[PDB]
RNA sequence: CGCGGGGUUGAGCAGCCUGGUAGCUCGUCGGGCUCAUAACCCGAAGAUCGUCGGUCAAAUCCGGCCCCCGCAACCA
RNA sequence: GCGUCGUAGUCCGGAUUGGAGUCUGCAACUCGACUCCAUGAAGUCGGAAUCGCUAGUAAUCGUGGAUCAGAAUGCCACGG
RNA sequence: UGCCUGGCGGCCGUAGCGCGGUGGUCCCACCUGACCCCAUGCCGAACUCAGAAGUGAAACGCCGUAGCGCCGAUGGUAGUGUGGGGUCUCCCCAUGCGAGAGUAGGGAACUGCCAGGCA
RNA sequence: UCCUCCUAAAGAGUAACGGAGGAGCACGAAGGUUGGCUAAUCCUGGUCGGACAUCAGGAGGUUAGUGCAAUGGCAUAAGCCAGCUUGACUGCGAGCGUGACGGCGCGAGCAGGUGCGAAAGCAGGUCAUAGUGAUCCGGUGGUUCUGAAUGGAAGGGCCAUC
């Protein structure tokens, strides 16, 4: 489920999520989906959104997923007192800072690409926008 | 819960800094490897500790073909 | 290589002597000549220099580059050194094995007024 | 642990001995070394003992 | 190796040391698949026979004729051929993790373990060994040639009852030929099929059978003589 | 050389059927006579007589002596 | 030796006109012969290695140096410090002597011999070949040999190219295809 | 899942015991005896020792994965 | 009767395979017999069990015939 | 004074790799021989000794060139000490410090004690 | 109870039933000097021999190794190979580091003898950091220090050690 195989450590600290993003430019295709807000994306949501874009185009153009969770989030069981160790790993998440480009496509006309991403933006917690590749 | 053990801190680091007047035999750095190599007028113990060999001033230098830090004592 | 594997063979002794800060008498042997000089604890400026390429010392020797030549140089460097106020030195192997015409060189210097 | 304590008695006849640990299994041969004897003030040979 | 009909016959053998004759005009032929017990007094040539069989000596007369299929493996009469400054495993194998017995190899550790030398008792130096353990180890080291004409010279040196019976039951199953020299006739009573009896003047006589059948031979051609002891004593 | 840890080296001589008497430096001490040698060397012969495989129609045509 | 003077007199003069170097000593020279017998089977018993060592001592007038395993590998059930091969090195005049007697009285003795493959060059003028039987050397009389284990011979030359090294072994009348 | 135990020929079991050495009884297959079958006699075959893996050396140690079998869930 | 081999997988064994062939036959590929040269394998007396034979018999040796263009280690007979 | 060479340093890639050309009067390596002290877990390959005919072939040293390695601004950005403010799991304003990466661009080292050729 | 890393906020220290691993040893050589040497991996050629054993030469440049976890180190090697060896010495110790204390650690140099080296020099254990247990009571060696009227002795004391 778009999840790392054979990591180095099973459990990780909570950390923080300040700062900005680095992969802010369209690099593989011509259209991309930025990330206006700051949050985090589950592995379930990445696949749920990808299935939404694919069913829109349904034959044409590559899709790149520039983001990858590789961070384990743990949960304590139901009706369990505090302490007694750290919780067990449940799902994997990908922290998102503003500007990060999540998905991006190629070979699709603009109008179809515009609505393909919108059907995916409805599945993601964070506010997202549309960006076109620039020569720079 | 399986883990939960640790060792007492060994209190390493630099004990006298640059421009500090030392007496003979005083410890300059407590070391694990050799991050600081023994320059002139300093020694090197079995614990890789760098002790002064003459009273003076501590001077850190970066002499060497591999840019390895050296500590030497100016005679004053 | 000859020189590449020899300079690394003499680095340890050359650095330890530098730490002690003593004047060292270094020998450089060649299949045709041999050299010996004394260099201050500075490591840069020299005091006494004798070699077989020098014309006067090599005139009296049949073939410069044997045991006989080196002892003539080994005695010769001692001659100059004692006239420069120098008595105590530390012989430096410089990589060459202390067996042949370097043993001959230093031994004559040892018997000609150098205390090492 | 298989190393057991042994003592190196002296050989000058005085009462003086060092102590050490020796593998009596893989080294059945007895030890003898040259150590300092501070009673007679000399380097004498120290033989193995109980 | 498989062995055929010729089992090193011996013809007109005569041995002497100066003038002291041990054996004169001896001739026999060991059959195939047999065990031959040798009996006689002390210093009557029993070890000398194995010596000349194994090529160490030469016969003053006659010739011993080996079979070409015969593999030789002779056990020395004395344990004093090991080096006391070596471990058991090293002494037997030769410092090899895998050695070979006969033709197939199998690991050295297992080969020694087959002689009841467990992994712990593996580590003792052969100088630190009881008499029976030393005998067992020497036998184990020498029996690795994988031969088939086993010339045992008193394997019952320092063997307990159970140690003795283990080899006593293992020998009866031997395919090859076994020549055994011993003094305790009770051990041979269970394994011997041919008999070599020594006598006076250097007389060696062959016989086919066990000791009860030897007694039967004596009783069939008997002689009245039982006055063995005289009790010389020591002090006047 | 390190001396006295080697078999003895000499200049022994052997002889072949085509003469071939050469004082070859070898460690034997009692020479062994030899078969054909470099003067009968099968380097101009062996490959030239190798080629005998292939060609059987001419083998059959001889049977048509009828 | 014999072929040393041959190299001094004929080979260099021929090669100067052949490949046309501007200096005499730019001509390739063959400098060492290394003979190795990799037993491997000596894992079971040591005596085999000593027999192979005596064999090489017979072929070349030197005591072989036995070589142990460089790496512990489980594929062949060996580990470091296990004597696994034997080796001999020949330099100078006594190298020339063995090299001469090789092409004199051992190559023709090869069973069903036709020649030596010419494309057996590692790209820098170094040659090697296995014999598969020690009996090509006349110092074995089927009296002490238990097996017919062979040997590998290597010839190391200063030829910077295999084309340069061609007319090195060719000039000595080697049996090439 | 909080705690323990187990996994070996087709079936049931040893051998884990401190590593160098895979066995047992039944059963499968082929002959024999018998009019024929059972019984009986003779001769064979086969097991990645659950799995991922990490001690010269393991079935044997250790960690994990899988499945199964028990035990405890008390005071209010 | 005179020789050799001296107990070995052999001067035992004669399978299998490669060449050369002779015949009968309209025709020897699937599928004949015989000859020559080379090759020279299992096999060192056989588990459970089981068969024949009471005198010219058992055991061993050779010859013959029927069938048939050719094709017997089988069958039917004969003697030592 | 100038050019060239050997030894000992200074500082450690702006100094090291790659490719092209090039040197043997002296210096330098290869080379010649090795019974001699010396050496080879075999070997004059290495270490070592006795020499001089050829050699500048490989290395070494010189120059030459931007395929590399390497160095690298200005501006901006991230961050952060102190004081305030917000919709406050994050930020903004005043002030002080201010990177890393990347762009331009720089880049075939500089140097002091001796001895030895030469002119 | 002890050792290594992170949490730990660029000196030191810093908690939780926070996240991950080890120790209760070994070595008379695996210690001391004096000489010498330098790895993993890949390619080409080569007798059995292959994906991988030994040999040769090229790329390679520490991805190697450390007596055993991890971190910091290591080419002058602290890694690898031999000779002779016992400094794995006795009495001290300027001066420092770290502890609430008990204690623990580093140490040039001095004296007496010692090994290695031609010497200059190095050596008071092991590349370092775990491999541990106070006091009381008792055991075994040395020492007339003491010895309950005196001379001895028992028993104490001091040094070494269990
Ligand atoms: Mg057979
Ligand atoms: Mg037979
Ligand atoms: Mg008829
Ligand atoms: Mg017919
Ligand atoms: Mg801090
Ligand atoms: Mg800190
Ligand atoms: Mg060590
Ligand atoms: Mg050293
Ligand atoms: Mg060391
Ligand atoms: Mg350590
Ligand atoms: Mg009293
Ligand atoms: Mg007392
Ligand atoms: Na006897
Ligand atoms: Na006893």
């Amino acid at each position: 489920m778009l999840q790392p195989k054979r990591t180095k450590f099973r459990k990780m600290h909570k950390g923080r999520n300040r700062g900005l993003a680095q992969g802010t430019d369209v690099s593989f295709g011509s259209f991309g989906l930025k990330a206006v807000g700051r949050g985090r994306l589950t592995a379930r949501q990445i696949e749920a959104a990808r299935r939404a874009m694919t069913r829109a185009v349904k034959r044409q153009g590559k899709i790149w997923i520039r983001v990858f969770p590789d961070k384990p989030i743990t949960e304590k069981p139901l009706a369990v007192r505090m302490g007694k160790g750290k919780g067990n790993v449940e799902y994997w998440v990908a922290l998102i800072q503003p500007g990060k480009v999540l998905y991006e496509m190629d070979g699709v006309p603009e109008e179809l690409a515009r609505e393909a991403f919108k059907l995916a933006a409805a599945k993601l917690p964070i506010k997202t926008t549309f960006v076109t590749k620039t020569v720079m | 819960t399986r883990n939960g053990r640790d060792s007492e801190a060994k209190r390493l680091g630099v004990k006298r800094f640059g421009g500090e007047s030392v007496l003979a035999g005083s410890i300059i750095v407590r070391q694990r490897g050799t991050k600081f190599h023994a320059g002139a007028n300093v020694g090197c113990g079995r614990d890789h500790t760098l002790f002064a060999k003459a009273d003076g001033k501590v001077k850190f230098e970066v002499k060497g073909p591999k840019n390895r830090k050296f500590i030497s004592i100016e005679a004053e | 290589d000859k020189k590449s594997a020899r300079i690394r063979r003499a680095t340890r002794a050359r650095r330890k002597l530098q730490e002690l800060g003593a004047t060292r008498l270094v020998v450089h042997r060649t299949p045709r000549h041999i050299y010996a000089q004394v260099i201050a604890p500075n490591g840069s400026e020299v005091l006494v220099a004798a070699s077989t390429v020098e014309k006067a010392i090599a005139e009296q020797l049949k073939y410069t580059g044997n045991k006989d030549a080196a002892a003539a140089v080994g005695k010769a460097v001692a001659e100059r050194a004692l006239e420069k106020g120098i008595k105590d030195v530390s012989f430096d192997r410089s990589g060459f094995q202390y067996h042949g015409r370097v043993q001959a060189l230093a031994d004559a210097a040892r018997e000609a007024g150098l205390q090492f | 642990g298989i190393r057991e304590k042994i003592k190196l008695v002296s050989s000058a006849g005085t009462g003086h001995f060092y102590t050490t640990t020796k593998n009596k299994r893989t080294k059945p041969e007895k030890l003898e070394l040259k150590k300092f004897d501070p009673v007679v003030r000399q380097h004498v040979i120290y033989k193995e003992a109980k | 190796p498989r062995l055929g009909d010729k089992v090193l016959e011996v013809s007109n053998l005569r041995k002497s040391y100066g003038d002291r004759l041990l054996i004169d005009s001896l001739s026999f032929s060991i059959p195939k698949g047999a065990i031959v017990g040798i009996i006689g007094p002390n210093g009557a040539g029993k070890s000398t026979l194995f010596r000349m069989i194994s090529g160490q000596e030469q016969p003053d007369s006659g010739t011993i004729t080996l079979g070409e299929t015969v593999k030789l493996a002779s056990v020395d009469q004395f344990r004093d051929s090991m080096d006391n400054s070596k471990t058991v495993w090293e002494e037997v194998s030769g410092g090899l993790d895998i050695m070979k017995i006969g033709n197939t190899e199998m690991p050295s550790r297992a080969y020694v373990g087959r002689f009841n030398f467990k992994g712990v008792d593996q580590g003792k130096r052969v100088g630190e060994l009881s008499g029976g353990e030393r005998g067992r180890l020497h036998l184990a080291k020498l029996l690795q040639v994988g031969g088939n004409m086993l010339l045992l010279d008193q394997p019952t040196n320092d063997l307990d009852i159970e140690t003795l019976r283990a080899l006593e039951n293992a020998l009866l199953e031997f395919p090859g030929c076994a020549m055994v020299i011993s003094h305790d006739r009770w051990f041979l009573d269970r394994i011997a099929t041919h008999i070599l009896d020594y006598q006076d003047e250097g007389k060696v006589e062959f016989f086919e059978g066990n000791f009860t059948e030897y007694e039967e031979y004596k009783k069939r051609t008997l002689g009245a003589d039982a006055l063995e002891p005289k009790r010389i004593k020591y002090k006047r | 050389m390190k001396k006295d840890i080697h078999p003895k080296y000499e200049e022994i001589t052997a002889s072949c059927s085509c003469g071939n008497v050469m004082k070859i430096r070898s460690t034997v001490g009692h020479d062994l006579n030899l078969d054909v040698c470099s003067k009968c060397h099968p380097f101009f012969t062996g490959k030239q007589r190798d080629v005998a495989t292939g060609g059987r129609v001419d083998r059959f045509n001889k049977r048509f002596n009828i | 030796a014999k072929l040393h003077d041959y190299y001094k007199d004929e080979v260099v003069k021929k090669l100067m006109t052949e490949f046309n170097y501007n200096s005499v000593m730019q001509v390739p020279r063959v400098e060492k012969i290394t003979l190795n017998m990799g037993v491997g089977e000596a894992i079971a018993d040591k005596k085999l290695l000593d027999n192979a060592a005596a064999d090489l001592a017979a072929i070349s007038g030197q005591k072989p140096l036995i070589t142990k395993a460089r790496k512990s590998v489980a594929g062949f059930k060996i580990r470091q410090g296990y004597p696994i091969g034997c080796k001999v090195t020949l330099r100078g005049e006594r190298m020339w002597e063995f090299f001469e007697r090789l092409i004199t009285i051992a190559v023709p003795r090869i069973r069903d011999f036709r020649g030596l493959s010419a494309k057996s060059f590692d790209g820098r003028g170094n040659y090697s070949m296995g014999v598969r039987e020690q009996i090509i050397f006349p110092e074995i009389d089927y009296d002490k040999v238990d097996r017919v284990r062979g040997l590998d011979i290597t010839i190391t030359t200063t030829a910077k190219s295999d084309e340069e090294g061609r007319a090195l072994l060719a000039a000595f009348d080697f049996p090439f295809r």
